[PDB]
RNA sequence: AAAACCCAGGGAACCCACU
């Protein structure tokens, strides 16, 4: 019934807000830090550090300022939250790759503008 | 997709654990009882961001505990149908492919794997590779998979991937 | 509880077609106490190795209707889905009732835990565990309709089987037409257990005759542990003591020159070859119809372990009822009729101490209130216990006047986040024992304790709770619930050398 | 065969009492 390839979402996830891998990583690291403090509290769940390591391995933006720059760059274009988050997470390099990975971007933006956005993403990608 | 939503749950407090600080007890209860859980409607409850609202405590008539309706920001993830997601390969099998996405185990069976991407147990790591030995998907690799369907069992969800479509496989 | 042949005994059959486990069932910690170790079969044993043995099946199904075999919660805790079925026992095979629904449910599981396999388990694991496996293999595993019916035998060899099941199986899914250790730690040459019934029963019956014992088993006097009530017995009659050393109770029956036998608490009989017991009058003729009571202890002298047998009482001597006499008279008889002739012939060279299997001696004895000196305690560490003999005549069985004086339980620790309803779920290391799955003790779990999980451990009552005395992993199973009752009295009374020494000292 | 008898598995109609 659901298909995000053409942006079919259930009614429950209409007011939902997406997050980056790096945003989730930094939030989970802060929560782990407060878990280190605030004694008389047991360790968190297996899913907690599982997702923490998963999003730390696939982290692409090492700076919170980089996060803010990416959001202030991407929010003002007419993109859906899912498309924007997927573009900022997968980080494609060619407009054909961006359109193939996200088939809901067909005609939303011009392929030259889409390639310029991808080039901006690659410019602000924190390399390792 | 990794989501930041607000969820409502009711926490139950026995009078034995009222104490001088009551709201911290409720915060610990919420931070324990939903964390690491999985729902068929909202997927994996990854983490609780911020406890937003604590409702009025309705004492259950006749029975002792009090009831707290609680609204809270929570980080969650639920698998979808039809999306390419990065994954870590955990095991390569002649029948399928054991992959991992955070806490979710994903099974990519070989019939849903293209004919060129064949299985070889002769290699020291049992792995998937082609005859040209260009794309070698083995243990602990970073790949992308096409989620076809998800199955929930015993309050957790596992999914099935595929590599039929283009640009699927090793990154 | 568990009936005889509660289980067939082969613990787990190999997986049929490497897919379906042909096993059965119960013997949890509650039934560990009433079962032999090879027979012993915990979910842990099929599982603690299973996690890395590649035997880690993810589905468990209990076919037998009765739930008395074991608790199903542990299987879920193991992560194996606990499922139960109502296949009737008593020789009832199913016909797609509670079977077809299970087969579709089993098919549903096939992927519910896929790297994992299935666990199907009837009363004995052959009475329809295979019939259900055979039924399903025909349904989905495409096993041959006749062959699948015979497939269960290939992985689970039937041994005792049920023909009624085979006929329904054949018809529905095809065509119906188709131990005794003498001294632990040191091996003694010449001591040989006797398994020949004609001599074993004769020795047992003659010991019973010499003791005048009513029931079966060990005829010996069995002393009792003391409480604040047993101390009162000072003012009624005199007593006499020796030191209980860590050893095994053994009665020697002297029936001839080579007729020397050992009888332990388990009534097992061993034969001793080279012991010679001269008669005091004529040193050439050897004692007969003589029964002694004593302990076999390992004693290290000059850095070498020398097995020794201390004789602290005598029951029969040449058919004379010496056991009916006074204990002092019996001790003097022991001395003069046992110890003296042997040393007499040893001095003459006719008996070689080096050639005998072990030393023979008599235990020294003392009394009521006085010789306090060892409680200026110089051997306070070397005292393991003390044995209490009154002045009265010998009496078999349980003796309320004969007292035994002597950290310390193996524990099936389960570290569990006990989840209280409406309460913070609280992690606790539950301590329970065999025969007591209910945790008698629950202990605060340290992370260091959390290093050992599901571990059998010796525990020392450091506080009201018992901190681990030792990791008693060597004991595969936790001790009986009754041992917990026994230590429930043993570590409840502080039982001390200063408490009993005078009491064993004066008269 | 936990033979935890942790102690009924019958209902219907009628009559007779007591308040």
């Amino acid at each position: 019934e659901e298909d995000a390839s053409q942006l079919i979402f259930p009614k429950e996830f209409e007011t939902a807000e997406t997050l980056l891998n790096s945003e989730v990583h930094m939030l989970l690291e802060h929560r782990k830090q407060q878990n280190e403090s605030a004694e008389d509290e047991q360790e968190l769940s297996e899913v907690f550090m599982k997702t923490l390591n998963y999003t730390a391995r696939f982290s692409r933006f090492k700076n919170r300022e980089t996060i803010a720059s990416v959001r202030s760059l991407l929010l003002q274009k007419k993109l859906h939250k899912f498309e924007l988050a997927c573009l900022a997470n997968l980080c494609p390099e060619t407009a054909e790759e961006s359109k193939a990975l996200i088939p809901s971007l067909e005609g939303r933006f011009e392929d030259e503008e889409l390639q310029q956005i991808l080039d901006d993403i690659q410019t602000k990608r924190s390399f390792q | 997709m990794f989501y930041h939503i607000s969820l409502e749950h009711e926490i139950l407090l026995h009078p034995r654990y009222f104490g001088p600080n009551l709201l911290n007890t409720v915060k610990q209860k919420l931070f324990t009882e939903v964390e690491g859980t999985c729902t068929g409607k909202y997927g994996f409850v990854i983490a609780v961001t911020t406890i937003d609202n604590i409702g009025a405590g309705v004492i259950q008539p006749g029975r002792g505990f009090v009831l707290y309706p609680v609204k809270y920001k929570a980080i969650v993830f639920r698998p979808f149908k039809g999306e390419v997601v990065d994954a870590v390969v955990t095991q390569v099998n002649k029948v399928g492919l054991f992959t991992e996405i955070g806490p979710m185990s994903c099974f990519i069976s070989r019939h849903s794997i293209p004919s060129e991407m064949e299985f070889d147990p002769n290699s020291n790591p049992p792995c998937y590779k082609t005859m040209d030995e260009d794309i070698v998907i083995q243990q602990d690799d970073e790949i992308r998979l096409k989620i076809v369907g998800t199955r929930v069992d015993k309050n957790d969800i596992f999914a099935i991937g595929s590599l039929m479509d283009d640009y699927l496989g090793l990154v | 509880k568990i009936p005889p042949r509660w289980l067939n005994c082969p613990r787990r059959g190999q997986p049929v077609a490497g897919r379906f486990l042909p096993l059965k069932t119960m013997l949890g910690p509650r039934y560990d106490s009433q079962v032999a170790e090879e027979n012993r079969f915990h979910p842990s044993m099929l599982s603690n190795y299973l996690k890395s043995l590649k035997v880690k099946m993810g589905l468990l199904v209990d076919l037998t209707n009765t739930s008395r075999f074991y608790d199903r919660n542990d299987i879920e805790k193991e992560g194996i889905k606990y499922i139960k079925l109502q296949c009737k026992g008593h020789g009832e095979c199913p016909t797609t009732e509670n079977t077809e629904t299970f087969i579709r449910l089993c098919e549903r599981f096939n992927e519910r835990n896929p790297p994992e396999l299935i666990g199907v388990h009837s009363t004995h694991g052959f009475n329809r565990t295979g019939f259900l496996i055979c039924a399903f293999l025909v349904e989905k595993m495409d096993w041959s309709i006749e062959a699948a019916v015979a497939t269960f035998a290939q992985a689970r060899p039937p041994g005792i089987y049920k023909g009624d099941y085979l006929k329904e199986l054949f018809r529905r899914y095809g065509d119906i037409e188709e131990g005794a250790i003498f001294l632990e730690g040191v091996t003694v040459k010449g001591v040989t257990q006797v398994t020949t019934q004609p001599k074993l029963g004769e020795v047992q019956q003659k010991c019973h005759q010499f003791c005048g014992w009513e029931g079966s088993g060990f005829p010996g006097a069995q002393p009792v542990s003391m409480d604040k009530q047993n101390i009162k017995l000072l003012d009624l009659k005199p007593y006499k003591v020796s030191w209980k050393a860590d050893g095994t109770r053994y009665m020697m029956l002297i029936d001839g020159t080579n007729e020397v036998f050992m009888i332990d608490r388990d009534n097992s009989v061993f034969h001793v070859s080279n012991l010679e017991f001269p008669f005091r009058k004529d040193l050439r003729m050897h004692l007969s119809n003589t029964l002694l009571d004593g302990e076999m202890i390992i004693d290290r002298v000059n850095g070498q372990a020398v097995p020794r047998y201390l004789i602290y009482d005598i029951i029969k001597f040449n058919s004379q009822p010496v056991g009916d006499c006074d204990f002092n008279v019996r001790l003097q008889c022991i001395e003069r009729e046992i110890i003296s002739p042997r040393h007499e012939k040893m001095k003459t060279g006719l008996i070689d101490k080096t050639q005998e299997p072990f030393s023979v001696r008599n235990k020294p004895f003392f009394d009521i209130c006085t010789s306090r000196k060892l409680l200026a305690k110089e051997v306070s560490h070397e005292m393991d216990g003390l044995i209490f003999q009154p002045t009265g005549k010998y009496k078999p069985g349980r003796c309320d006047d004969i007292l035994k004086w002597k950290n310390s339980v193996d524990f099936r620790l389960k570290i569990t986040r006990m989840g209280g309803e409406g309460l913070l779920p609280q992690n606790v290391g539950l301590l329970y024992v065999g025969g007591y799955e209910r945790p008698f003790a629950q202990i605060k779990v340290t992370k260091e304790l959390k290093q050992y999980d599901n571990k059998i451990i010796e525990c020392k009552f450091e506080n009201n709770s018992w901190v681990f005395m030792r990791q008693r992993t060597d004991k595969s199973f936790p001790n009986a619930y009754n041992t917990a009752m026994a230590v429930c009295n043993s570590i409840s009374n502080p039982v001390t050398k200063e408490m009993l020494f005078e009491f064993i000292d004066r008269c």
